[PDB]
């Protein structure tokens, strides 16, 4: 027997690499930093071990979604002049949207440096902090200056495909019962992933991909209460947003070529912004979640859903973006139930204009007012739960870390490095 | 035609029919991320071609050498390697014997390089 | 000496004696432009060298192969191909069949790679 | 084992047994500068491998050729070149005759390409 | 005899390339971007022609050190609102006679976190930082040339050793001769993966924290008979120098804008004492005796060697400018170079602190070094000198400096970058069949 060298053997090792974007009005995650797309090959008898919790595509996608966010905010207005003293009065002076607003008057710079401009705007009470018609100031003014969300770029997520470079392959687990870890009997080599919409949300995985046959529970260590549980639905739960107000965006020229878009007036339906989830559909979806959740804790255990414990408004609420305006919904009527072995649910949502999105300090963003009435149709395709540390297990909604949102889309994918040079014995002998 | 990595689960005998399928797929600040991945693929490919060249195997997908198969690396008979195992299983068995084999192939070629160079002057 | 691309208007027979001239000229903000063009020149060169390797033509400029000419790709005889046409005129004629021949050359070498491999086992 | 450039001071005969050591080390503010250093290493390596292929020495470290040694280049005998001189001393002697030798090897192989092309035609 | 082509021959030639960094809280000379390190092969029978005065590693390191400097001063505060009229009085509260009218207690109106509001703040500024305009009205010394970027408070100025490593196809040749004078054939050459840890210590008139000679004091000049060329001395034994800033400065944060803070000297807790450096008198006199001994080999045994203090010029070139602890000292070395040589006690060098720092000799680029809380002590090694000779049987040598490339020429003198030329052709009895 003699050593014979084979070049091109189908052998791969696990690897971490830089996957390039691909996609098929400018966007935050635009197509100017991506590549046009064009595929899937079934690898029979191949049983690969996946790990959705130590996947580097999740860590890289988090970096890239952040990077495309900042890259889309540099070329537009920085609101340094908006740190002035505000003389704010109430809008209603008495349940409505107008009880959430302060009518703030301030001196603003003009396009001519030596001239001022007495203007006013309606600021949400969540954006103004009192100084001790009282005197207020914008909330993120002692920490940073808010680069205005540029009005011509949309926040709508477009699907992005992460494609492996040459010498690498993306392995896709086609198993329908694959939780997040261990062998996957059915594997495929895709050129690159399905369109992953970077939907940014907390406590609820809006839009995205459904499970195939049954609700899937995915935790790094189900016995550890410090680990989030990524529930994935099989049938989506439709959630409808609204801001009933007919907003009136107003433009203020704060400098040469720079405009500040302000809420000048609010008329129309002044009901508080809310989201509606069907009460029958949500009840049967939690029934499926509970059924798949007793498999890890016992048949006789009591599964109780409570509401978020505490913390920032971005972590205690179903924070999300819808129609360019950022909502923060309570979701305390969604998660309120105890499970023993036409109607709708209305979630009161607050709205903010000053956004510190990626759990960072020092880089805020001022989301300008959206003219008109905002309406919203989304699919709740998952959950992020945390368990409380007795025969009763309490599951509060979780979140905060944006990586668990994209870990729910990149759980089935894996990047490998092709090792095409292999040696093996054969009856050969070089002449 | 199975496609790229299609014969990953096939036996070592059947997976060797399609070495050219994997061979051709090893070669082809946001610009730098794409650009640095392209350079990594090129230098990763060239290091494998350089290894084949110094073993006297350049330009060949299947190359026969003059290094006898020491049974310490694997004592399984030829019938239970090319018709029972896959290439992924094989790579895990001779993973620790890979580097010592690589040195032997390098030492076998430069011995043939000088022996043929000497014989060519006669 | 004619120079780079100098024999572009020369007949196919005359232009095939100057292949080394064109072969050596395929390899050699505003910093990535220079850098990304260099990486693309290296990648393109390696793609054509890889193709020659999997056809058994590695390290050769003129490589006679075992693939027969079908005459459905070109019915012209050798006299009117190597003494009347140029390589640009010829390229526009078999452009349709280029990928048909490129597949036959790869398949022929792979069969020839094992027939020689099985011959050494005796 | 001497290491990289270990036989730089050794004689030409002794330093020719360690060509693999130097060969394998020619391939592999801190951003693009480090990235364009890798692309330069690949381009420098690829243009040296291209020269070997043009001279018919692809995939070889010691390549005996057909071009006779013009005594004008170096009148020294083999005994005092391969046993008394080092490669750095030798490179200094023939640094000006390098380019004329390179053209001689380039055309000699081009003659051999057509000579074997005509022999195979029979 | 026929031409035989050999690939991989050990042949090189002089070349210039972009060596990449490697290194074994952020730093100015960022080691996060530098690749981790891992190595040395002795080259018997190899004699190589070195030249430390035409070495391109020094020119490249100067560009890299400057580039790593101003790229670390991009993200942090630009002190353009600090160009205002300061109404400064003198600190006379507990000042020693030496440090009399050297700190000025300057009050000014600053911008607040709120654009429309104003802020009346005070700070202590060194006399070297403020210039009077006609309590008196002063303004910062660099407000008619440029606005000054505050040195970022979390980045560190401490030199971290860096390794300049050659790319593939290049080699770094290291001269292992122990009496190499920087130029000429080095008979003991070795190939290294890349250079030792070269700390980018910025200094003047004294090479601090450098590398010591192996056998004796090494004198290195481009042309020893040319006075216009600086003379680089290298010590075989170090002369430790103890730095100090006795003042207990208090750092005060002034909020000058949204997300921006300006760090101002609040008040010294105690008596005002002058910063100084101590060099052992016995050790320094011993070292100068060794320096003179090897300095007579180029000027004669009967030559009178005289050491004088700096001829004149900028404060950065007339003083032992350096930095340690984050504060930039400008020490007066007229006590180190004062002697004439013919055929327990300590030397105290009164230093002066400065805060607006322009160090790469680039007019238009500042850096405001924020005050360092507490008391600064610092112990370095004087491992060399940068001397200059005056234009008779008496030679006068004065400390030099300014050009920062001489500080790094004293570390990269033994290194050389070569390009491997592996394609060689030689006659042989071969004939291709
Ligand atoms: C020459 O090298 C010496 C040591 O090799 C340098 O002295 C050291 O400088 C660093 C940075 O200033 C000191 O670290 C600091 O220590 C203080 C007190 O422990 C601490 O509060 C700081 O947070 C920081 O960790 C280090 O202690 C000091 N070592 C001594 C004095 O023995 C010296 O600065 C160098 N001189 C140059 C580069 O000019
Ligand atoms: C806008 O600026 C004007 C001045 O240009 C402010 O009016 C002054 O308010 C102060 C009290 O803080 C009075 O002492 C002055 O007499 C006022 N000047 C006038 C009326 O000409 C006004 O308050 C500012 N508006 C804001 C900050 O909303
Ligand atoms: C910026 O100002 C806000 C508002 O004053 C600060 O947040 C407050 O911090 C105090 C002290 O812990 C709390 O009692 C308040 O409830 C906080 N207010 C809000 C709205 O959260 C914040 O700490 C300041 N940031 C900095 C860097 O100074
Ligand atoms: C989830 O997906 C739906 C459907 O794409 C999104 O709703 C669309 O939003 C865009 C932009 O606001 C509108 O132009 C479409 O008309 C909407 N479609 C429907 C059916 O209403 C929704 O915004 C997504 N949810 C997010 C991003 O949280
Ligand atoms: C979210 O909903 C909860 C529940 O409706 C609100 O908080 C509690 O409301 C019940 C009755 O509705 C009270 O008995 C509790 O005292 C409330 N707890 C509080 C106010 O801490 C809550 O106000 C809603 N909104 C938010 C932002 O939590
Ligand atoms: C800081 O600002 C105050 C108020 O503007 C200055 O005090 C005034 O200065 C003007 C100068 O024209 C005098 O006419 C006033 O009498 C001063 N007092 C008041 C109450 O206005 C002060 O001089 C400024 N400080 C600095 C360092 O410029
Ligand atoms: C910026 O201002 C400084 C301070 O006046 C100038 O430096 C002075 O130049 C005069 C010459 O007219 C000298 O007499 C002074 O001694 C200098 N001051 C110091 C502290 O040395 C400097 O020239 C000015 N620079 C520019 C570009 O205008
Ligand atoms: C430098 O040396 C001086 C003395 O020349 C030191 O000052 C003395 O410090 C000691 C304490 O160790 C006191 O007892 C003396 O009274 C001081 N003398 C004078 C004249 O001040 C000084 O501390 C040294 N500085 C260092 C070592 O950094
Ligand atoms: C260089 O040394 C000379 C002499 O030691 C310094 O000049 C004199 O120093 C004395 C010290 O007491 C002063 O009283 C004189 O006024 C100085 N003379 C002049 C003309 O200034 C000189 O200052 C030193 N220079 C440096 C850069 O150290
Ligand atoms: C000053 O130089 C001395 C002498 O080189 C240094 O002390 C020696 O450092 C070497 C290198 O690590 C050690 O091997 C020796 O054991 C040390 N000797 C002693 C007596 O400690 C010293 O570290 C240098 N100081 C500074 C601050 O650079
Ligand atoms: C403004 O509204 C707040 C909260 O709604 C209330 O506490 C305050 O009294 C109001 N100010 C008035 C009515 O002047
Ligand atoms: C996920 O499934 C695999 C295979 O069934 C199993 O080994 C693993 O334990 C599961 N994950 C957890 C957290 O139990
Ligand atoms: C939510 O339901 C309420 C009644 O329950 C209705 O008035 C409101 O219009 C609904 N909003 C949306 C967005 O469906
Ligand atoms: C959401 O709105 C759609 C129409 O946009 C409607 O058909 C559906 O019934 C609504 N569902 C809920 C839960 O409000
Ligand atoms: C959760 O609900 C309780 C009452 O049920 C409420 O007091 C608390 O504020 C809620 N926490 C949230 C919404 O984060
Ligand atoms: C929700 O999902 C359904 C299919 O499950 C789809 O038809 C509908 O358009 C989705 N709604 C969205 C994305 O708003
Ligand atoms: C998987 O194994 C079966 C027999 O066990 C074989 O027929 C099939 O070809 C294998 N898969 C591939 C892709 O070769
Ligand atoms: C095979 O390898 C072993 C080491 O595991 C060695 O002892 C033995 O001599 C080798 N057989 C040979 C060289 O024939
Ligand atoms: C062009 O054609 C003529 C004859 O038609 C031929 O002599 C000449 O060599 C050709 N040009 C080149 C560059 O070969
Ligand atoms: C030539 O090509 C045709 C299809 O275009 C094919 O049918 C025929 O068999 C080929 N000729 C030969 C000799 O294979
Ligand atoms: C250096 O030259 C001497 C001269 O005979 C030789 O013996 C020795 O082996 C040489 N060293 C190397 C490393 O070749
Ligand atoms: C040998 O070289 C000389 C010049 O050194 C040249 O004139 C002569 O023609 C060459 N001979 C051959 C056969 O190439
Ligand atoms: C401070 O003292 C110095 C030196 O005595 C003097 O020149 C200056 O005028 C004094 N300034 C003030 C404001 O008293
Ligand atoms: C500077 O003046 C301020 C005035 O409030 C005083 O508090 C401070 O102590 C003074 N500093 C010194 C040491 O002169
Ligand atoms: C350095 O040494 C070389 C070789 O001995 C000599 O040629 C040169 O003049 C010396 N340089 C100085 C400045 O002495
Ligand atoms: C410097 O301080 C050290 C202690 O850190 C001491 O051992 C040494 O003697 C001092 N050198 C002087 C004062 O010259
Ligand atoms: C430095 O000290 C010496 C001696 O004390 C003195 O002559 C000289 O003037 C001082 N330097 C300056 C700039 O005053």
């Amino acid at each position: 027997l003699w050593v014979t060298v084979y070049y091109g053997v189908p052998v791969w090792k696990d690897a971490e690499t830089t996957l390039f974007c691909a996609s098929d009005k400018h966007n935050v995650w635009a197509t100017h930093a991506c590549v046009p797309t064009d595929q899937e090959i079934h690898l029979e008898n191949v049983t690969e071990e996946f790990n959705m919790w130590k996947n580097n595509m999740v860590e890289q996608m988090h970096t890239d979604i952040i990077s495309l966010w900042d890259q889309s905010l540099k070329p537009c207005v920085k609101l340094t002049p908006l740190c002035v003293t505000l003389q704010c009065t109430n809008v209603t002076n008495n349940d409505d949207m107008r009880g959430e607003l302060k009518n703030c008057s301030f001196n603003m710079t003009t396009e001519l440096r030596d001239k001022k401009q007495k203007v006013y705007s309606l600021f949400y009470r969540l954006d103004v902090v009192q100084i001790n018609n009282k005197e207020y100031r914008l909330i993120n003014c002692n920490t940073s200056a808010c680069t205005q969300a540029c009005p011509k770029v949309s926040f709508e997520p477009i699907p992005i495909h992460y494609c492996a470079p040459a010498g690498f392959a993306i392995l896709k687990c086609k198993d329908k019962k694959f939780n997040g870890t261990g062998p996957c009997p059915s594997v495929s080599t895709v050129q690159c992933t399905h369109g992953i919409k970077p939907v940014v949300s907390t406590q609820l995985l809006l839009n995205g991909s459904l499970a195939e046959e049954e609700v899937m529970i995915r935790s790094e260590n189900i016995t550890n209460n410090a680990k989030n549980i990524l529930v994935q639905f099989n049938t989506p739960v439709q959630i409808n947003c609204t801001r009933p107000n007919n907003n009136t965006r107003k433009s203020i020229r704060i400098g040469p070529g720079q405009a500040f878009y302000a809420t000048g007036d609010i008329i129309g339906d002044i009901r508080q912004a809310h989201c509606n989830v069907s009460k029958a559909t949500w009840n049967e979806t939690l029934g499926k979640v509970v059924k798949q959740l007793r498999k890890h804790f016992g048949n006789n255990t009591i599964i109780r859903f409570a509401n978020s414990s505490g913390g920032d408004l971005e972590v205690t609420t179903h924070s999300f973006n819808c129609g360019g305006e950022f909502f923060y919904c309570n979701t305390s009527g969604l998660f309120n139930s105890t499970w023993i072995s036409n109607d709708s649910i209305t979630l009161p949502c607050r709205i903010k204009q000053i956004i510190n999105m990626w759990q960072r300090i020092g880089q805020c963003m001022y989301a300008p007012p959206i003219q008109g009435v905002i309406r919203c149709v989304s699919n709740i395709t998952g959950l992020i739960l945390t368990r409380d540390g007795s025969t009763t297990e309490t599951f509060r909604p979780g979140g905060g870390d944006m990586r668990d949102n994209w870990r729910s889309e990149l759980y089935k994918y894996k990047v490998v490095k092709i090792e095409p040079l292999g040696v093996a014995p054969t009856r050969c002998k070089r002449r | 035609f199975l496609g790229f990595l299609g014969a990953a689960g096939s036996t070592m005998g059947a997976a060797s029919m399609t070495l050219t399928v994997q061979a051709r797929n090893l070669l082809s600040v946001w610009g730098i991320k794409q650009l640095q991945a392209r350079v990594l693929a090129v230098e990763r490919y060239l290091r494998d071609q350089q290894l084949l060249g110094i073993w006297g195997c350049s330009g060949k997908l299947i190359c026969c050498t003059n290094v006898p198969w020491n049974s310490s690396w694997s004592n399984r008979n030829l019938s239970e390697i090319w018709d029972n195992m896959t290439w992924l299983q094989w790579d895990k068995e001779i993973s620790n014997y890979t580097q010592i084999i690589y040195g032997l192939l390098e030492e076998s070629q430069n011995q043939q390089e000088k022996n043929e160079q000497d014989l060519l002057a006669l």
